[PDB]
RNA sequence: GAUGUUAGGAGGGCAAAUCCGCCGAAUUUAAGCAUAUAAUUAAGCGGAAGAAAAGAAAAUAACUAUGAUUCCUUUAGUAACGGCGAGUGAACAAGGACCAGCUCAAACGGUUAAUCCUUCGUUUGGUGCAAACCUUUCGACGGAAUUGUCGUUGAAUUAUUCCAUGAAUGCCUUUAAUUUGAGCAAAGUGAGCAGGAAUGCUUCCCCAUAGAGGGUGAAAGGCCCAUAGUUCUUUUUAAUUUAUUCAUUGGAAUUUUUCAUGUCGAGUCGUGUUCUUUGAGAUUGGAGCACUAAUACGUGUGAUACAUUUCACAUAAAGCUAAAUAUAUGUAGGAGACCGAUAGCAAACAAGUACCGUGAGGGAAAGAUGAAAUAGUACUCAGGAAUGAGCAAUUAAAUAGUACCUGAAAUCGUUAAGAUGGAACGGAUUAAGAGAGAAAACAAGUAAAGAGGGGAAUAUUCUCUUCUUUAUUAAAAGAAACAUCAGUGAUU
RNA sequence: UCUUAACCCACUCGUCUUGAAACACGGACCAAGGAGUCUAGCAAAUGUGCAAGUGUAUAUGAUUCUUUAAACAUUUUACGCAUAAUUAAUGUAAUAUGUCCAUUGUAGAUUUGUGCCCCACUUUGCAUACAAUACCGGUAAGCAAAUGCUUUAUUGAGUACGAG
RNA sequence: AUACUGACGUGCAAAUCGUUCAUUUCAAUCACGUUUAGGGGCGAAAGACUAAUCGAAAAGCCUAUUAGCUGGUUAUUUUCGA
RNA sequence: GAAAAAAUUUUUUUUUAGAAUCUUUUUAUGAGUAGAAAAUCGUGGGGUUUGUGUUGAAGCGAAAUACGUGAGUUUUCGUGGAACAUCUCCCUAGUGCAGAUCUUGGUGGAAGUAGCAACUAUUCAAAUGAGAACUUUGAAGACUGAAGUGGAGAAGGGUUUCUUGUCAACUGUGAUUGAACAAGAGUUAGCCGCUCCUAAGGGAUAGCUGAAAAGUGUUUAAAGGGGUCCCCGUCUCAAAAGGGAA
RNA sequence: UGCUAUCUAGCGAAACCACAGCCAAGGGAACGGGCUUGGCAAAAUCAGCGGGGAAAGAAGACCCUGUUGAGCUUUACUCUAG
RNA sequence: GGCCUAUCGAUCCUUUAUAUUUGCAAAAUGACGUAAAUUACUUACUACUGUGCAUAUAGAGGUGUCUGAAAAGUUACCACA
RNA sequence: AGCACAGUCUUAACGAUGGAUGUCUUGGUUCCUACAGCGAUGAAGGCCGCAGCAAAAUGCGAUACGCAAUGAAAAUUGCAGUGACUGAAUCAUCAGAAUGCUGAAUGUAAACUACACCAAUUCCCUGGGAAUAGUGGUACUCCUACAGAAA
């Protein structure tokens, strides 16, 4: 509050008076008059500098670097080492590219969407999902925090058919449409790779959308995949091939 | 104040604490603009809410060569188009009495945007299956089916956008129609100089008019 | 969940349990209803009456069925027959019971109940 | 941004890492600007050297559009043709571009650089150097002054 | 012009966050201070609204020109002002949001002020249960009004085309939204274990378009309210559907052709002079005083005083008007990477309360039993009484007993142990006591025979084990002691 | 581990101060609270993306609308800073067409060769340092009718294939 | 309210006590009502007094005024160090 | 990529390294205020991850053959009765105290001490009661000494009055007392006052000023009354001690 | 001689307080309770007392310092009602 | 410039010098000059083009507390750091 | 039925004292969203009241912790009472009805229940019969209308 803590009266009498210099709420009577006042170190008196409302609070984080994390998480996210060292109970998954038929958008009961994922073979991962929701520690609970889950696999869709309500509802899923793809999902924690799982639809179109057979209005305009500074990581096989 | 840095320039010396606004509303004002003027859309029965406007010059040195829109189609405009003031203005063409065409380009431009609009647009019959032909030199009514086959079609507002100017910088010309004994620089400067001088005829042409 | 309108917010909303009116706190008394009756109305809860026979199943008394004694929705507790308890003076009092910790079999239909179990058919 | 700040490392030193001896007192010089001429004029001598005093002619609104003119030199002027471009004229020497400076935003035509000799080109534009004259008519172009 | 307890009406005060007029400082900055600065701020006083103010060119430009107002983005820390110090500081364009225009006055209309108003009345409706509202034309009788209301917006006139119009019969359908209150609302109160009592632990079941939030005797998707979802009903306002006949009065727009070329806000603008105020500089706006104009080929702008003059752009000295835009106030919602009872609103409590001050005013402290007090201390004994005790007694728990959660430290009690010749503790090293301990600080395996647990082979063979016991062999580990080296020394 | 001992040692901490164990000041005790922050604008450092550009502003658009007050998107010259400087200023403005070449030195990293590896020759000649020339704006001086001229002086926070 | 520089001086009191003393028909004393208000009032004048507050009352605000000056200015190890 | 030991050639036991800000090894070196840096460590919250909880969480008290140079970390037993971690990585901050004559709340030694001293001074017997130097009663002895601790009254206080209870706290000793606490009860006017009148004066009306707020009080009044169309003529408050029906 | 002081019964504070409390000399910020060297040093207490504790009070009022003030004066500088 | 070693002064401002250098913000002011031209809103071509104010450059007017505030006393009535 | 010196100091266990710590949280907070003026038709504000047993806080206004009416709808309870078998008890809604004295406060006043002046006023009954010293009105300024006075 802007006020917050110096509505008393102020005075300062001290000097010769056999006290300490600091102000003191004048008048008399109450347990409140003679009393220290204002100041940061006294009873109600208000911290040294309060915090206002014009903090920094956001950041004008850049296009092209925005663009790069995207491109960059999604990446990430096809490397199978990475998701299983995200954490994901994915060990009996077939592949980590994980696409499926489009019939998969047109789910529309939960417990189908819960036997998809066992089909799959995610059930120790479903498991986890499904117990990992604890009450946590702490200031939370009186602040709405009253739960803490875990992150589940996300589900990428071209265009609802029922997926955007049918999935929703099982513990830690998220759902996303394509063309808005979101850093913040794909990448959470600022941990990389997820367990991830596209429709064929939604494959096909995330190609055209960084610009393999571009389109006027679904391909992001002048932008391009960015180049990598290394062609080739293997450093291994560069030291033991033959010339080096 | 110490060393290299740059001297100090900050003016919150007069009471500043006191007059800070910070806008955390954007999105939100953003989203409550675009859904009253949708909603006002979707109630005026299905017409554009837009309004024509002319493409105009604009001012001075610094945008010389650039277009936009202006405010208000002149007299002379609607005239040229077919059209009176009130009329116009019941259609969504916007007038004005400030401009004034200077020169003949910008009429004959402006002429044939509106007649385009005009063109374009299918009038409501005002009291429902009583079409007439109507005042003013706005369009004549239409039938129903006219009408229930166009409120199906999409309404196309490309129009009341901005006219871009087509770039054609990248051209091309024969050398030998090149003329090259040209002294583009001399007859610059030798304009600048003698301009005092023109201009003191110039006023002695205007004196000698009046009279 | 998704509509804006009603808030979530733990504070708010255990204020509004507590601050609750007279009707309100009788709408939330309400009692499983056992599954012959269920069966019978096609109805999951019902707000509690007087006459009825419930069977507590949550509790240290969780064998015992029994007639509803007095309601009280100042402090949220019914009251049964037989959930008597001397107290210190050796005087018997009956012990609170939570709605939730009955399921309620045998109902007694009136005008006002028969409207509510119409309207829920 | 705050965990990291230079305050943590000298938490408990008396001086908050702001010197015992003189120690930090409130507004030490005087405020801001104040001390130059007199007691902190060595610093303005020696950071900002020609700052006092006026100089030169008044201008009483300067209405910044009618003197606006941005700048390009020649150097840079085939390089506002795409590439495949370029290599048409190269190989086919009836033809010559014309290169209007206005639709790329540019007024004066400056003289840095040397271009391609024996490709003519036609340059229209606001503005010229004499030098930039010179070098566009030794290469057989035209310049076209137009608004 | 007075006068009237004449008839009908109005203003006063409270409320201020945003909003509009005034009036108006200083602390301060300049390392002093006097001009500047603080600041056209604070205080003072007047006035409005759901927003206000501003607004329909006496504008800007000098272009290929723009074109009411406000706001945003911006120009710009720039032009500029300033002991040219400190510091201060605009405008035009441009990109947007929004986008809306107008009427008095002046002119014109006298074979007739065509206006306006009170009071009395009078009727075509529609809603509503009623109350009541809401539409509706038509007359009186007063007044008011020429010291100027009303119509018209140069004037007729041609062709074209519209809009009000009034009567008859007919016809008010389907949908889409939108916004209120409304309902209805999925699966377990299944074993066993430990617990006072699960929502715990297992395990066997399930639902989810609901695994938001809350309640319930400990963490509950399936115990409850609610929630997702829909089904209605409420607000208004779109789209869609049907009009058809007949009727006459009146008005409007272009278009021809004529003829008329009219009007345009004065002690005001301006100027001098002052003072103020400003970005405004031989004056930016205001204000006082003095002087005091011109009629549209006028006179006002075109940021340096002037003359003699162009040219561009405008039409002052009268009025109104939606939008965007603002909101530390009041009230209602919704929120949170906010605070958690010495914090956070001063204020979680009977807080602007108690209390203090002659008064203006100043102005606190203080949340938590337990699942349940519909468990709040029965009974006996000793007591005058408080209280205490109990073989007695609520509770899972009273060393949870109404000072009721947890219960730190300072401080102080009881017992035990030690110390004790004018400070006390301490450091570095050992000692004697007093406690604690086996995880390195001995003993793998093997056999006998009890008790468990597992894994495999194709309910029973094989095989791996942990605990117990009897006895029965390892071994290692550290410390000693002497000896051998090697390294470093001393000695005779 | 604690506990006393014993030998030997051992001055009240904080503090301002040339110099504190001080006959300098502050400290009876204990518990909790209690002090280099936030914004604006600027700088360098370093990180990160892009690169003669860069930032997508305000704002629009979206089957984006619990979260989301965020994320996403932006039909082939808006604005900031950069891309050129300089002079009070009208303003003027970077070698120069003999050639897509890119001013001259002296050191100087990296490379090529000779007589897989040290040399010493040669060979290319970065960065950078030090100079030198040209040329651009201002000013001189000389001339002067002109698109002002000049081999000469000077001056600039100038330039000589970008760096933001 | 003079003297005792007496009592008290952590008082019986934020001016009290004892004894001594000045004053008593007038420039006399008291009550109540009434008048004058802060760079102001009032003053047989001490810068006295204006509610324990006076060489500028009391209250709140401008205001967290301002201070080249005093005090304070919070975990460890490691490196270089005036 | 195999080294050793133990058994009884064949079985068993130990180890078997490749983390680049990292591992092996070598050598040098090590003072520190003002100051700078790096590396750690801890607290509130967040995202992410994978866990502890009623066979008892956090907290707290005492510790521990515990680990760390150290901040600290870890753990045992006891208390406790409900939530707690995150070192996987990293965001974030009102983040770490002995001191400020710090603030707030509590508390000691000083200490059973200073002190409970004005106002002539009390004694005996009885009653009540658990208990009487200071409650009540009687008897003495005394003092105040009509400028009174006596009657009345004013201002201020405000139920303090009275009866009946009565003793949690207070009544600075004690206390059965009480101006405390509790329960009821009590104030009666034509004549006593206020109430009416005017005074010092106050507030308004007319004007006039002033932005207004206010400052003025007949200063250009068509103004409230009495007679019966004439004559008087600012209104109003201001005395509980002046005037004043009984 | 009264009343206090005193002892008892009863009741019952505070200022103050780094830690404390025997000296000589020495040195040391030049007058130490602690430090070095000497003298020396034996529980618990009771009543006085004023040598010392550079005893208490209280950000020296004297003096000086501040680009802190204020009252006051003038033929200080700048103003200003009248 | 004075045999050598001393003999002195920022910014703003004023003041007077200098120039074939410039400005006064939509324009003009020598000059309808010189040629033409026709009867006119004609075409070329000219270093030199009103008053006043301002700049640029160069001196000079002065700051002796001399790297530059326009500044007298008093307090035994006094306050505070 | 014996034994311990006391004091002072230290240590440990168990206590007092105290309320820190941790844990809670029907409160604060900030932002966002939304509406948003009350008054002579008597406001805000203040008093004064009002319960069977009742102090404040709350609520309400001489019908007084509530009346009516609508929607829920069987109990409400400390005692006492009052209620169903749905205008009865309890809520919620809240539009009807009611809203003391004041307060701009406006008949003159004010530390007053003081004081004027003009209407006497009100109710019942369907044009009569009863009540009650009770009840209204009467500020200042203004505007339109009207009135009878003046030039």
């Amino acid at each position: 509050k802007l006020g917050a803590g110096y509505e008393t009266s102020a005075e300062s009498w001290g000097t010769g008076r056999a006290v300490a210099r600091i102000p003191r709420v004048p008048g008399g009577g109450t347990h409140r008059a003679g009393q220290g006042a204002f100041g940061n170190m006294c009873r109600g008196g208000g911290m040294f500098n309060p915090t206002k409302i014009w903090r920094r609070w956001g950041r004008k984080v850049n296009l092209k670097e925005k663009r790069y994390a995207v491109c960059s998480s999604i990446a990430a996210s096809g490397v199978t080492s990475l998701v299983l060292a995200r954490g994901h109970r994915i060990s009996h998954l077939k592949e980590v590219p994980l696409v499926v038929s489009n019939d998969i958008e047109s789910l529309s009961k939960t417990k189908e969407a819960v036997n998809f994922l066992v089909s799959l073979g995610l059930k120790d991962e479903v498991n986890r999902l499904v117990k990992s929701k604890k009450i946590r520690a702490g200031k939370g609970k009186m602040r709405n925090r009253k739960y803490k889950i875990r992150n589940g696999p996300l589900i990428i869709y071209e265009n609802d058919n029922g997926v955007k309500k049918a999935f929703r509802n099982i513990p830690g899923v998220d759902l996303c449409k394509v063309t808005k793809l979101n850093l913040l999902k794909l990448a959470p924690g600022g941990s990389i790779g997820r367990l991830c799982i596209w429709s064929e639809s939604a494959f096909k179109k995330l190609d055209v959308i960084y610009g393999k057979i571009h389109e006027k209005k679904v391909t992001k305009k002048n932008y391009i995949l960015p180049k990598s500074i290394v062609h080739n990581p293997d450093i291994y096989r560069i030291i033991h091939s033959d010339k080096v | 104040v110490a060393h290299n840095n740059v001297l100090p320039n900050v003016h919150l010396h007069k009471w500043w604490q006191h007059r800070v606004r910070v806008n955390f509303s954007k999105n939100i004002k953003k989203k409550k603009r675009r859904l009253l003027r949708e909603k006002r859309r979707k109630a005026n029965g299905g017409t554009p809410i837009e309004k024509l406007h002319p493409i105009v010059h604009c001012p001075t040195q610094r945008y010389n060569f650039r277009t936009r829109l202006g405010k208000g189609f002149t007299f002379e405009e609607l005239k040229g188009a077919g059209l009176t003031p009130r009329a116009a203005q019941t259609i969504g063409i916007c007038y004005d009495k400030r401009r004034k065409n200077r020169s003949e380009e910008s009429l004959t431009k402006n002429v044939e945007r509106l007649l385009k609009y005009k063109n374009s647009l299918v009038m409501i019959p005002l009291k429902k299956n009583k079409a007439k032909k109507g005042i003013g030199g706005i369009p004549a009514d239409a039938d129903k089916n006219t009408i229930k086959e166009f409120r199906n079609k999409k309404p196309l507002l490309s129009i009341f956008k901005k006219e871009k100017n087509t770039k054609p910088f990248y051209e091309t010309i024969e050398v030998s129609k090149i003329d090259k004994e040209f002294l583009a620089y001399k007859t610059l400067r030798r304009a600048k100089l003698a301009e005092r001088r023109k201009n003191c005829r110039q006023q002695k042409k205007d004196i000698k008019f009046k009279s | 969940k998704f509509n804006k309108q009603k808030s979530s917010s733990r504070r708010k909303m255990r204020k509004a349990h507590f601050t609750a009116p007279a009707g309100l706190r009788r709408k939330i008394m309400s009692s499983k209803l056992s599954k012959e009756l269920r069966l019978k109305y096609k109805t999951r809860s019902l707000p509690v009456r007087k006459d009825d026979e419930v069977l507590i199943c949550r509790g240290h008394n969780h064998g015992r069925e029994g007639k509803v004694v007095k309601i009280n929705r100042k402090r949220y507790k019914i009251y049964v027959e037989r959930v008597t308890r001397e107290k210190v003076n050796g005087e018997s009092t009956f012990i609170g019971i939570h709605p939730s910790n009955v399921v309620l079999t045998k109902l007694k239909v009136d005008k006002n109940r028969k409207k509510i179990l119409d309207r829920k058919a | 941004a705050t965990r990291f700040k230079k305050n943590r490392k000298k938490r408990g030193h008396v001086s908050a890492g702001h010197g015992r001896v003189g120690k930090h007192r409130k507004h030490p010089g005087g405020r801001g600007k104040a001390g130059g001429l007199h007691h902190m004029r060595i610093n303005f001598d020696k950071y900002h050297p020609g700052y006092f005093g006026k100089v030169g002619m008044r201008h009483l609104n300067l209405l910044k559009n009618r003197t606006y003119c941005p700048t390009i030199n020649v150097d840079k002027l085939w390089g506002l043709l795409p590439e495949e471009k370029k290599k048409e004229f190269s190989e086919n020497k009836d033809i010559a571009p014309v290169i209007d400076v206005t639709r790329k935003g540019y007024f004066k035509v400056l003289g840095n650089g040397k271009l391609k000799h024996n490709q003519p080109i036609v340059v229209k534009a606001r503005y010229f150097s004499s030098v930039a004259e010179k070098k566009i008519k030794a290469v057989g172009g035209q310049c076209i002054l137009v608004a």
